[PDB]
């Protein structure tokens, strides 16, 4: 059936140690994603499993074997732009990483 | 068989997902606002089940019985809270013509069992419950709060937290209450659930504080279609 209750019938794959403050690709009971994990001040009630954000995006989770809340934030991204004075004048450039 | 207004009671956490400082609109089986709930008094008749039930009371109550045919011919659910250990079974129990407790006697002839579950129960206060059988699951919600009146229900707001979800998948169409009989009367209310739509209000902690019924009156329909708890001057198409 799936996606109806918290997962209870898993495969035989083993676990891995938890890391913080690093853009990593995680796997929480089949929940796949990428981001950084930091400590959070959200006071989850004892019955909820994870938080949720708009556009169906997971915002916070609690982990198995530890019952500790972990935040999720995507690692940095942005555009790039090149300052130039023209090939007729010079061949030097400057680079700008936006935001 | 007296009638009493339900006011603004019977709101439960619908999805078990954390949220904060946001309004969410969901569709489920909710007890309509300002409804009429049958007030009983002493006697133990049998009542239908329909699509759910809302149960409230003001330690005389000693569990409930859910089933469809009884008389050990079809499965029947069992819930009882004795000796600080609630035990749930789905065995084939033959029921007396007038079941009362007062060891146990109602739940004799336990046989052809299929399910079993035991947990620790928890304790001028009202006890509210919502029983619902959907997609093969038996869901229960409850909350205990202090009260200061016996004539009718409080007019405040209060949300019910999920308690148990059992994978039974048994058809239920009738139920009755069970109270210990020894030889003070007890009063309880019964409501019914309907497929209505609600708009929920969340707090910083994630606790539901307000809710509006979208089919109560034109003002609430306007609030629901505007997704706000306040509306300005003008004319709006709903």
């Amino acid at each position: 059936e799936l996606l109806h209750a918290p997962a209870t019938v898993c495969g035989p794959k083993k676990s891995t140690n938890l890391v913080k403050n690093k853009c990593v690709n995680f796997n929480f009971n089949g929940l796949t994603g990428t981001g950084v994990l930091t400590e959070s001040n959200k006071k989850f009630l004892p019955f909820q499993q994870f938080g949720r954000d708009i556009a169906d995006t997971t915002d916070a989770v609690r982990d198995p074997q530890t019952l500790e809340i972990l935040d999720i934030t995507p690692c940095s991204f942005g555009g790039v732009s090149v300052i130039t004075p023209g090939t007729n004048t010079s061949n030097q450039v400057a680079v700008l990483y936006q935001d | 068989p007296a009638y009493t207004n339900s006011f603004t009671r019977g709101v439960y956490y619908p999805d078990k997902v954390f949220r904060s400082s946001v309004l969410h609109s969901t569709q489920d089986l909710f007890l309509p606002f300002f409804s009429n709930v049958t007030w009983f008094h002493f006697d133990n008749p049998v009542l239908p089940f329909n699509d759910g039930v809302y149960f409230a009371s003001t330690n005389i109550i000693r569990g409930w019985i859910f089933g469809t045919t009884l008389d050990s011919k079809t499965q029947s659910l069992l819930i009882v809270n004795n000796a600080t250990n609630v035990v749930i079974k789905v065995c084939e129990f033959q029921f007396c013509n007038d079941p009362f407790l007062g060891e146990f006697r109602v739940y004799s002839s336990a046989n052809n069992c299929t399910f079993e579950y035991v947990s620790q129960p928890f304790l001028k206060n009202l006890r509210e419950f919502v029983f619902k059988n959907i997609d093969g699951y038996f869901k229960i919600y409850s909350k205990h709060t202090p009260i200061n009146l016996v004539r009718d229900l409080p007019q405040g707001f209060s949300a019910l937290e999920p308690l148990v979800d059992l994978p039974i998948g048994i058809n239920i169409t009738r139920f009755q209450t069970l109270l210990a009989l020894h030889r003070g009367a007890a009063a309880y209310y019964v409501g019914y659930l309907q497929p209505r739509t609600f708009l929920l209000k969340y707090n910083e902690n994630g606790t539901i504080t307000d809710a509006v019924d979208c089919a109560l009156d034109p003002l609430s329909e306007t609030k629901c279609t505007l997704k706000s708890f306040t509306v300005e001057k003008g004319i709006y198409q709903t």
